[PDB]
RNA sequence: CAGCCACCCGAGAUUGAGCAAUAACAGGUCUGUGAUGCCCUUAGAUGUCCGGGGCUGCACGCGCGCUACACUGACUGGCUCAGCGUGUGCCUACCCUACGCCGGCAGGCGCGGGUAACCCGUUGAACCCCAUUCGUGAUGGGGAUCGGGGAUUGCAAUUAUUCCCCAUGAACGAGGAAUUCCCAGUAAGUGCGGGUCAUAAGCUUGCGUUGAUUAAGUCCCUGCCCUUUGUACACACCGCCCGU
RNA sequence: AGGAGUGGAGCCUGCGGCUUAAUUUGACUCAACACGGGAAACCUCACCCGGCCCGGACACGGACAGGAUUGACAGAUUGAUAGCUCUUUCUCGAUUCCGUGGGUGGUGGUGCAUGGCCGUUCUUAGUUGGUGGAGCGAUUUGUCUGGUUAAUUCCGAUAACGA
């Protein structure tokens, strides 16, 4: 029943890439953000974020006992031991992968590859991310394939902040004509107290508190208590 | 908000110049455009008057950069022309409407035979030139209207001219010389020293002058 | 509205240049 | 000034990598894709089925290393010491290594030490401090080419692919014009765990292991960049273009 | 300056000419040729042969309820233990068969219609706005004569300033 660490590490990494890559072909319809793994003394349940709670709910709720059954019978784990939540994001702005899928969706639904890159664009930047870009590749108009891109804000592309300060996210739209690839970078912004973004600035930011004025004093000045 | 940058924006602001003619009076350039906004932006329409895309050969391709040229003006004694460059449209067109409400001028107005009514039309043959464009206004009586090209009509009837004749000489296609020419002929309508004008100036106090205490104080 | 905008920047000189470039204002 | 060069001090007075921008290449990948569009498809198939069938086939040269040229060392052993790590299985059968004996070898059987720095193992690995020959060599090194004996996962190992002993054993005095990679625990000589994998390495990777003088410079052979400059080039010199 | 010493001289996956049924190809300077994480009997096998289920769901016609495969030893024989195909008809129970397609799957093509990933320019030191200045304009300055740095690194000069 039980195996050596690293193995189990490697396991429960590939069990949480089969539940994302499933939940991402299955609920990108609904919004769909991201999925978290809780695990309790003899007990996991998994989360999900999503931008459309009521849809990717459902109706009676049978979509997620439905799912649920599915990655239970999937897993081989002790049955009743897997239970799926439903959350929100904190916000669609600021997440690449709901950004992502909107283009996406905005695009299969049939509008100018342009304008809709410009919304997603506008969207992002009045959502207060320090910065993004997106890039649109494929075949827009003619036979030949020229990757086209869109920048905002600043963005960092080396060193180790790109770990945390930037979110990569990258999908495709299939279309009668042929297959449209989406880069999508965000930047998150110093936003502590809240872990919406990085807790730590950029290593490069140092800031200086103002000097505070007060009265430069003459003479010994003090009162008895 | 606006949070006035200089001490013309400050006196407009804080309702010291009253009209944008104590402005013209004195020559003062205007940097912002909450003053234009302040003083007739009720009145002035806009109208992009041509988008054009340029380009800069680079070692692995054009960099593409697209050009605004909007026409800006109440239809009443103002008008300006504004250039703007940019990457994207929107904000070129953004950049040009703020380039041309920096560079509006006012317009005198004049008569072409008898002085029944309002001004109607240019006080006199006026000439503008840019890059061998030359645009040439000549007052036409009352009722006939811009007798122009497209180009210079739009500024005119922006300008408030209710009848102009036209002349137009070299490569008028170009539509930014086109322009461009035409409002340096708008604007040498208050340059020219008609006999009207051969009175003495009056000089009176400057806004900077007139209201120091007020910028010192605030 | 933007839409001519957009897709005009896709293809500066493209097929669809003359038409775009008039459809924003003339 | 920004800095540079030495010295005191200090462990360290430049440790080594990872990531790595515009804009692009009709670079590669439709043989990863259950990412694929449009023609070829739609059973006289364009698959797992016997694996039966092959790059382990040969008249020369280019292309990444080791053995070698020895009295700088093959050589009897006296030996004292590593680092990185995969390692007995919710369809994952394949696991690294001690007690007794046998046999030169592949291995054997009883529990087997392994949920870990407890097991391998105070990882008793490479050279050398010595012990017969060689005392200046084509041989004992070069066993690279042909005989014969064994085992462990293999339904099958033929074209012995896989692991040990016996002998006939070949240029090898600095190796063609011409070249590749190199600055301090560095070029190198040596073993170990992997992608390899049914024990599986001549490749690669990662690790230690004993470990080196020219170099602290410059713009020549080679290139890439910058500035000026010329252009009739802009599909950008693999350009453009003249005449028969 | 040279140092392991290169191709040198036997034996490497590997490439190139290689008949044959195919020795298959994809990838020609650095930026292919111990590369496809390629030491292959079998999954690396794509390619040469004979069988394996049609992976055929709508329309419409058959014995139309008994339609037809696994039935170790001998016989029909590119398997006699695949009945693979035979005079016989040696077995689940009607989802098996045929024709215009249809939805299918092709490591079948086009990477010169596309993705993503990577290589490369380029791991050098380059690149670009905003405001200001210059030019009718494309553009230019900033982004520079110098010194300095591993570095468009920073000084300094300075129609640029601040990024």
């Amino acid at each position: 029943v039980q195996i050596s660490k690293k193995r189990k590490f490697v396991a429960d990494g590939i069990f949480k890439a089969e539940l994302n890559e499933f939940l991402t072909r299955e609920l990108a319809e609904d919004g769909y953000s991201g999925v978290e793994v809780r695990v309790t003394p003899t007990r996991t349940e998994i989360i999900i974020l999503a931008t459309r709670t009521q849809n990717v709910l459902g109706e009676k709720g049978r979509r997620i006992r439905e799912l649920t059954a599915v990655v239970q019978k999937r897993f081989g784990f002790p049955e009743g031991s897997v239970e799926l939540y439903a959350e929100k994001v904190a916000t669609r702005g600021l997440c690449a992968i709901a950004q992502a899928e909107s283009l996406r969706y905005k695009l299969l639904g049939g509008l100018a590859v342009r304008r809709a890159c410009y919304g997603v664009l506008r969207f992002i930047m009045e959502s207060g991310a320090k910065g993004c870009e997106v890039v649109v590749s494929g075949k827009l108009r003619g036979q030949r394939a020229k990757s086209m891109k869109f920048v905002d804000g600043l963005m960092i592309h080396s060193g180790d902040p790109v770990n945390y300060y930037v979110d990569t996210a990258v999908r495709h739209v299939l279309l009668r004509q042929g297959v449209l690839g989406i880069k999508v970078k965000i930047m998150l912004p110093w936003d502590p107290t809240g872990k919406i973004g990085p807790k730590k600035p950029l290593p490069d930011h140092v800031s200086i508190v103002e000097p505070k004025d007060e009265i430069l004093p003459t003479t010994p000045i003090s009162e008895q208590k | 908000e606006w949070m006035p940058v200089t001490k013309l924006g400050r006196l407009v602001k804080d309702m010291k110049i009253k009209s944008l003619e104590e402005i013209y009076l004195f020559s003062l350039p205007i940097k912002e455009s909450e003053i234009i906004d302040f003083f007739l932006g009720a009145s002035l329409k806009d109208e992009v008057l041509k988008i054009m895309p340029v380009q800069k050969q680079t070692r692995a391709g054009q960099r593409t950069r697209f050009k605004a040229f909007v026409a800006i003006g109440d239809y009443n004694g103002h008008v300006g022309l504004g250039v703007k460059c940019s990457k994207e449209v929107a904000t070129a067109i953004r950049g040009a409407i703020i380039l041309a409400k920096l560079s509006i001028v006012p317009v005198r107005r004049g008569y072409w035979g008898n002085k029944i009514g309002k001004p109607h039309t240019v006080p006199c043959k006026v000439t503008g030139r840019c890059g061998s464009v030359l645009v040439r206004l000549i007052p036409a009586p009352r009722g006939t209207g811009i007798v122009s090209a497209p180009v210079p009509k739009k500024l005119l009837m922006m300008a408030g001219i209710d009848d102009c004749y036209t002349s137009a000489r070299g490569c008028t296609a170009t539509l930014g010389n086109f322009a461009k020419a035409t409002f340096d002929a708008i604007s040498k309508t208050y340059s020219y020293l008609t006999p009207d004008l051969w009175k003495e100036t009056v000089f009176t106090k400057s806004p900077y002058q007139e209201f120091t205490d007020h910028l010192v104080k605030t | 509205f933007s839409e001519w905008i957009d897709d005009l920047e896709a293809d500066p000189k493209g097929k669809f240049a003359q038409n775009l470039l008039k459809k924003l204002t003339g």
